[PDB]
């Protein structure tokens, strides 16, 4: 059985003032929390890093 | 907030659809427990 | 996929299900099951609170019920404020001790 | 989009247990010994403590089989 | 309708989130280690 | 006899979607021999094609140059005279040819809109994109599968149930003429779905949210005076996010093509429904 | 008062013998996928509130230390360790 | 201290004794600058203003006085 | 026997005070449909839902001491364990009702996946023969399931609504040729019709 | 053969989303961080930001 398909409206949609509007705030909700988690995992993960060693040391 | 956060991944990942409600609240509770952790393990 | 494929993995499959089944739904594993559900139940959904729902007349509400709050921040802020208390005295007692056994 | 932040609790967690308010005051006299308890052990163990450096704080290394630890001049 | 003790818990609930946005981010203990190249020196 | 064909899937997929990406806008001339000079007096109509029951064919844009001095100004009229005069093959529904029928919705050049009410760009330079509506499943060319649609208008219920006794039996309902106008401009929708396949969250959640359509008929069912199963409508579209899933982006009210405002219905809906959630303890007591 | 009638006929009156087998594969798939977003997703995040503290708060985890005192021994060419036991402290504030 | 790199033990009578402190010349002013960058980091954290320092200066910044050490 | 009159006690009060709600909790879940047939007690109010899930088993198995108990007040203790093992019964057949229907929705899940237009890595033009044998074993399934269901109109009723939903989005996903005319023979019979 | 039908440049997923997204994602971020991370890094510095030199940085060995 051949699956059907469709065209995604968002493809194929004239750019409307109610879509930006909408979406502006969605996006900036998102780039704020994004922010915040994105800081704490930075946080954790330069802490992880390791101490630096001296020139051509094993062990 | 927390509820915002699965509605959000919820709507727009299709595979995340599989999770039931029950799921949900058990990460819910999960996550509350931890946060409880968390919050006084900081402080010893 | 290819039927051998097929077979292995429906079997794999079936094993996964009545493995998880059997765990679930043994005696003494049911009845650990169903006693955690309720106890985790109780604890989320019936954890000690500060703010509830009011649905009784002023006539029919206990003092308790109206000086929770307070007697809990006393609680907490006596405590602190008595651990403190106890810090600096534990310090003097320390130093002056220390002091009169030597220098 | 819809508005949805609100510090107000929800009131699926509202509910009063049936002999009254929830147990706050019950709950809070166990917190209180059990933070009473842990800071006092943690005050003792702190303050009343000195270090103390001489001949007799030192005895002598074993390895994980019990001899004596030395290593070579290898 | 009323409920008991609702600022409380409004202040109850931002401290806890406050709190805990705190010590996971460490927002206020930050890292000077990378700013000691553009710092002066005394003595 | 079969096996395993993930890689060979995997490794066609991406490839397609690298060319077709490359080759985007796929678009075949009807009649290639025209000269440039003829394009000149004739306006481009790029028009969706595909025939699903064909296994041989696939998705594309096919070119019809057509003189607009022979029809009247509008997409439905002229995807007739393309569909009569150059391609009779083209598929589209049709009935009422006033606006009225609601079965014309299409992608009228960047809008979802009914096509029988809808004029296109005179200019003969910019040419005209026609194509079904978006996130509907193409059956062949610009007809979609409303099914769905459908089944979703049906689970709400959509007849007047009332819980008392009619009176007399030789009357009618009374309704105030503020009772009745308090559905005008809300019983006129003609269940096209041109509203609810511009709905974002109708694209992502078909099944789980109601279209801003059906949930503009719930309200109108619920508003009515004359149903007394208020309460119970309210609590049938409270359930999981067959209304909460609504964000309020507004679009429905831009593309309605009869000018109604589910927007706004919507906005009452959840109001009604945050309220009768507050109301379920408040009065119970 | 909601007029609930239907339900609750439903709830009085329902089937006791009636049963549907469930197909194995398609149970063990989506609770597999519960799986997939409980490690992968929800693992990160318990992860972190796990060990984050035993990141920025190490000496709380590790009480005791050890500390040598070595000397020679000459006419052996061998190097002889004395060990204390410390209560492992902060130190050089 | 801005120590030089060239070993001032002699290599024929004491092997050892000059190449370990070969080795430490060489990498002391890495070590000394990573060295000062934290205490730099731990007394600028001690300088705040409340829970943005001092209220909790020794007891939270445990990494830092770690890797200090180490 | 104090630790029996406590005992008794305490399950006399759960059992009885639990009975006077099952009407309404069993009416809630019925209320709801199969996906999370618990969604109201997880989201809105947790109407002495877990507390009838947890106190069935105790109905059900913990003994009774007779000797403790009145003339009417045994009789009502029967009665509420009666309705407690009536709640069992209805929660394991809703439970029965919404696995069946997370396997439908399964399927169409994985059809969704298929035609999602982010899926620009596993796209494929023909379903698979697995997909296709889960498919009309599921169909086979649920039309049983109907056909058991003839005596309970109401039950039957909400089956198709539920159910039936994604049994007709999965008809829709898929274009009218190869195998489709034997893998919806059942369906194409009542509930094709229905569903349009 | 995956055909794709997309107008890119006034497509809603387009160049209006590169015009959009990125002035929106950095709004709570910027307005925020900015005042805040100020805040925060000269809150310490009210006299400088003085390395106060606990080794002999000035010595070097002769
Ligand atoms: C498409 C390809 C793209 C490729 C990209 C490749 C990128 C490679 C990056 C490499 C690593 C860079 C690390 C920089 C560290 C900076 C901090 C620092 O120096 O710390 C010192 C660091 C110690 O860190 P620490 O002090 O403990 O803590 C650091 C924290 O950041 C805390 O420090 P802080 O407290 O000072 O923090 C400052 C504060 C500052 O915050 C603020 O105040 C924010 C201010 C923002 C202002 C922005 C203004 C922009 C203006 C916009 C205008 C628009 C107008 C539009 C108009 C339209 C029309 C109207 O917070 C932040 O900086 C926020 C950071 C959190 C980010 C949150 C988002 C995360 C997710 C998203 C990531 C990006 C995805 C992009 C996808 C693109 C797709 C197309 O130690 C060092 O000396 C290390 C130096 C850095 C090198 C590390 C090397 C590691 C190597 C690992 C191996 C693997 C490498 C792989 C490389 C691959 C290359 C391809
Ligand atoms: C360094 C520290 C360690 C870092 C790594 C830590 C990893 C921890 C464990 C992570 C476990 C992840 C898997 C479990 C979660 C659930 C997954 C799931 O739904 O399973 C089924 C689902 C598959 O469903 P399906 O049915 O096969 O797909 C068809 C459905 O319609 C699809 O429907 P749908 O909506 O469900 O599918 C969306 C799907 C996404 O899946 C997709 O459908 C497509 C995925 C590939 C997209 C690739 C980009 C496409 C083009 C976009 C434009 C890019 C422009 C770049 C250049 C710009 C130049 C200016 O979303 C997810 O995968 C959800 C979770 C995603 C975030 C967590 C994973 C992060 C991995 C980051 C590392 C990846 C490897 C290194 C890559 C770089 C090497 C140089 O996901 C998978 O099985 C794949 C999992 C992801 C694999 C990696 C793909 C690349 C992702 C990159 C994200 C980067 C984000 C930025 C921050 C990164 C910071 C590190
Ligand atoms: C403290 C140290 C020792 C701890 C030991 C813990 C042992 C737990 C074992 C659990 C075993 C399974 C239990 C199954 C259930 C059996 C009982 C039952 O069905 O309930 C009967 C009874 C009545 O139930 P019901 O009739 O169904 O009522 C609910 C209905 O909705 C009807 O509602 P209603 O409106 O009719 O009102 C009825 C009311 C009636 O309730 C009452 O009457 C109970 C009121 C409280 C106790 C009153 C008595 C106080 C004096 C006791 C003296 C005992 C002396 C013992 C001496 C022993 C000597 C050998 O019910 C309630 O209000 C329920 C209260 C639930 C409280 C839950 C607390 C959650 C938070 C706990 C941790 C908090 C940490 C805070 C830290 C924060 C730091 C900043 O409820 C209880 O027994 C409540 C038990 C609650 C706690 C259980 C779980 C504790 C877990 C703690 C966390 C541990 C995590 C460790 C890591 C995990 C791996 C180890
Ligand atoms: C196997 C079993 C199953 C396992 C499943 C897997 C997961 C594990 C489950 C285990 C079960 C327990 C889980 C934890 C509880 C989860 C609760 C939850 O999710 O609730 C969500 C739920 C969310 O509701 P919501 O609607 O979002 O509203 C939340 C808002 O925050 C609204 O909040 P609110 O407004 O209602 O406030 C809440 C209230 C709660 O607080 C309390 O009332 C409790 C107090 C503490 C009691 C601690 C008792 C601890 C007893 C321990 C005994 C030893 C146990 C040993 C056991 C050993 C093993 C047997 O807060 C307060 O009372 C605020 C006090 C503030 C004091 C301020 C001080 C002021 C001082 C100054 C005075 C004035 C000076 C003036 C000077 C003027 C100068 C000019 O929370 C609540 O509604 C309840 C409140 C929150 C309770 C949190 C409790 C956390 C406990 C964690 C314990 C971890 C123990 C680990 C042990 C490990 C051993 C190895
Ligand atoms: C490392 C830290 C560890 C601790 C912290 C843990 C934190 C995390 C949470 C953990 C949660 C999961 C726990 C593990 C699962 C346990 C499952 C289980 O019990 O399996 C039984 C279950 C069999 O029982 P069944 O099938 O439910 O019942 C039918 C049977 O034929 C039997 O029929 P039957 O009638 O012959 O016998 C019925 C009854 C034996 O019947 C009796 O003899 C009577 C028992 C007491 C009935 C309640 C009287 C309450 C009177 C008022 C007390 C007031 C106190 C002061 C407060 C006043 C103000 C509120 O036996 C049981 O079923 C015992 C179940 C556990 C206790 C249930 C009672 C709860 C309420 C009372 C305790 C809590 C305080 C509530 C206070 C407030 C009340 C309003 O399945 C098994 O046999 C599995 C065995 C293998 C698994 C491990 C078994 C462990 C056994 C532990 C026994 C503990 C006894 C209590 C000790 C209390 C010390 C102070
Ligand atoms: C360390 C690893 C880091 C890697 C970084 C990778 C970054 C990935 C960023 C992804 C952004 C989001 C799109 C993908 C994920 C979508 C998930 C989702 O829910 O979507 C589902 C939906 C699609 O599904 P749907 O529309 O079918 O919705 C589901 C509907 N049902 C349920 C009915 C099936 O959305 C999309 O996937 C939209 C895709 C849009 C793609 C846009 C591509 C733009 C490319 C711009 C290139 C610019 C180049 C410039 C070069 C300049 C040179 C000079
Ligand atoms: C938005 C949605 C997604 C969000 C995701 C969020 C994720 C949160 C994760 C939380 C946990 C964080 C853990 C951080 C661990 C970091 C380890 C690391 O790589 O550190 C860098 C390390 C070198 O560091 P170090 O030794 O300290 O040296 C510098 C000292 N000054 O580097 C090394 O030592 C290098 C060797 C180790 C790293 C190997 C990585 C292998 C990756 C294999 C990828 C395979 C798949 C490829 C796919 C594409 C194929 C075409
Ligand atoms: S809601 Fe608007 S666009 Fe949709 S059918 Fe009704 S009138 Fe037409
Ligand atoms: S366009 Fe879309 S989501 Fe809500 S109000 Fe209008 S429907
Ligand atoms: S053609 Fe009649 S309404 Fe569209
Ligand atoms: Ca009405």
């Amino acid at each position: 059985m051949r699956t059907k398909l469709y065209n995604a409206a968002y493809f194929l949609l004239n750019n409307n003032e109610s879509f930006g509007h909408s979406f502006g705030i969605r996006l900036k909700i998102v780039g704020l929390n994004t922010w915040i988690v994105g800081y704490a995992v930075s946080r954790y993960y330069f802490s992880s890093l390791r101490v630096k060693a001296a020139q051509d040391e094993r062990f | 907030m927390f509820k915002e956060l699965i509605h959000i991944f919820r709507t727009y990942y299709i595979t995340f659809r599989y999770l039931k409600k029950s799921n949900i609240n058990f990460l819910k509770n999960l996550s509350y427990t931890l946060i409880a952790y968390y919050l006084i393990i900081n402080f010893q | 996929m290819n039927h051998s494929c097929q077979k292995v993995f429906e079997g794999f499959v079936s094993a996964l299900y009545d493995t998880s089944y059997f765990f679930r739904n043994f005696g003494p594993f049911k009845a650990t099951i169903h006693y955690a559900t309720y106890a985790n139940y109780l604890a989320q959904n019936w954890a000690p609170r500060v703010s509830y729902i009011e649905t009784s007349t002023p006539a029919y509400t206990l003092a308790k019920n109206k000086y929770a709050v307070y007697i809990v921040y006393g609680l907490i802020g006596g405590a602190l404020i008595h651990n403190y208390m106890l810090d600096n005295k534990a310090a003097q007692k320390s130093q002056q001790y220390y002091l009169k056994h030597r220098d | 989009a819809r508005l949805w932040w609100t510090l107000d609790p929800s009131k699926y967690y509202l509910k009063q247990i049936s002999s009254g308010g929830r147990n706050e005051i019950l709950f809070t006299v166990l917190g209180v010994t059990a933070a009473y308890w842990y800071f006092g052990n943690k005050r003792c163990e702190h303050y009343w403590r000195r270090q103390i450096d001489n001949c007799q704080s030192w005895s002598r290394a074993q390895n994980i089989n019990g001899n004596n630890l030395t290593v070579k001049q290898y | 309708l009323p409920i008991r003790n609702i600022q409380f818990a409004r202040y109850h609930y931002l401290a806890a989130v406050t709190v805990f946005t705190y010590f996971a981010t460490r927002c206020c203990l930050l890292d000077y280690k990378k700013y000691y190249p553009l710092a002066s020196v005394k003595k | 006899a079969e096996s395993n064909d993930a890689t060979s899937i995997c490794l066609e997929s991406i490839s397609g979607t690298i060319k077709g990406l490359q080759k985007a806008n796929y678009v075949v001339e009807h009649n290639p021999n025209l000269t440039s000079e003829e394009k000149k007096h004739l306006k481009q109509f790029l028009v969706y094609r595909y025939n699903p029951a064909d296994p041989h064919d696939q998705p594309k844009y096919v070119s019809y140059w057509c003189d607009i001095k022979k029809f009247p100004p509008m997409f439905l009229d002229a995807i007739l005279y393309i569909k009569n005069e150059l391609d009779p093959t083209l598929s589209i529904r049709r009935s009422c040819r006033e606006g009225i029928c609601g079965s014309c919705a299409v992608n009228c050049d960047g809008l979802h809109t009914l096509a029988c009410i809808s004029g296109f760009n005179r200019d003969l330079s910019k040419p005209t994109i026609i194509t079904p509506l978006g996130h509907m499943f193409i059956l062949k060319d610009l007809v979609v599968d409303m099914t769905n649609f459908y089944a979703q208008y049906k689970m709400i219920e959509p007849y007047l149930k009332r819980k008392t006794p009619k009176p007399d039996a030789n009357k009618e309902y009374p309704q105030s003429p503020e009772q009745r106008a308090l559905l005008d401009g809300l019983y006129e929708c003609v269940l096209c779905a041109a509203c609810s396949t511009s709905c974002p969250s109708y694209w992502w959640h078909p099944d789980r949210y109601l279209g801003p359509a059906i949930l503009q008929q719930a309200y109108r069912w619920i508003v009515d005076s004359r149903d007394e199963y208020t309460q119970e409508r309210i609590e049938r579209i409270a359930e999981d996010v067959r209304l909460d899933d609504c964000q309020q982006i507004g679009m429905c009210s831009f593309t309605c093509p009869k000018g109604l405002n589910p927007q706004l219905s919507l906005k009452n809906l959840m109001d009604m429904v945050k309220d009768f959630r507050q109301k379920r303890i408040e009065q119970e007591v | 008062m909601l007029d609930d009638t239907k339900y609750i006929q439903m709830a009085q009156k329902f089937p006791r013998n009636v049963s549907v087998q469930l197909n194995k594969k398609l149970f063990v798939t989506r609770t597999w996928f519960r799986n997939y977003y409980f490690v992968g997703v929800f693992g990160i995040f318990a992860y972190f509130i796990y060990n984050q503290p035993k990141i920025f708060a190490p000496f709380s985890g590790y009480p005791t230390t050890v500390a040598y005192k070595a000397q020679p021994d000459f006419l052996n060419d061998q190097v002889i360790f004395y060990s204390q036991q410390r209560q492992n402290t902060l130190k050089n504030f | 201290v801005r120590l030089n790199l060239k070993s001032n033990v002699d290599q024929n009578e004491y092997p050892f004794l000059a190449k370990w402190d070969k080795d430490m010349r060489q990498n002391y002013e890495e070590y000394q600058n990573r060295i000062d960058a934290t205490t730099y980091h731990l007394q600028r954290s001690q300088r705040g203003i409340a829970v943005f320092g001092e209220w909790m200066y020794p007891r939270y910044f445990q990494k830092d006085i770690l890797e200090l050490e180490v | 026997s104090l630790v029996s009159l406590f005992k008794n006690t305490f399950l006399k009060s759960r059992v009885i005070g639990l009975s006077f709600q099952a009407q309404r909790v069993m009416a809630q879940m019925a209320k709801t449909d199969f996906e999370n047939p618990d969604e109201h007690f997880l989201l809105n109010d947790a109407m002495k839902y877990n507390e009838l899930v947890f106190y069935g088993r105790l109905a059900e198995n913990w003994s009774i001491n007779p000797e403790l108990f009145g003339k009417a007040e045994l009789a009502k203790y029967n009665e509420a364990k009666q309705t407690l093992i009536d709640f069992n019964q209805y929660h394991a057949l809703v439970q029965n009702l919404h696995e069946f229907y997370w396997e439908l929705k399964t399927i169409y899940l994985e059809l969704s996946r298929g035609v999602a237009t982010s899926n620009f890595h596993n796209k494929r033009e023909v379903t698979h023969s697995i997909i296709e044998s889960d498919i009309k074993n599921s169909i086979h399934k649920y039309i049983q399931l109907i056909d058991d269901l003839k005596d309970y109109p109401e039950w039957q009723h909400k089956v198709r609504e539920e159910i039936g939903y994604y049994a007709h989005m999965i008809y829709t996903s898929v274009n009218h040729d190869g195998n489709f005319p034997e893998i919806f023979k059942e369906f194409n019979k009542v509930d094709s019709l229905y569903y349009f | 053969m995956r055909r794709i039908f997309w107008n890119f440049k006034t497509a809603f997923v387009g160049l209006p989303m590169f015009s959009l997204a990125p002035k929106n994602i950095l709004v709570y971020p910027i307005v925020v961080g900015v005042p805040l991370y100020t805040f925060i890094v000269l809150q310490n510095s009210v006299r400088g930001f003085a390395y106060f030199d606990e080794y002999d940085s000035d010595v070097k060995e002769n």
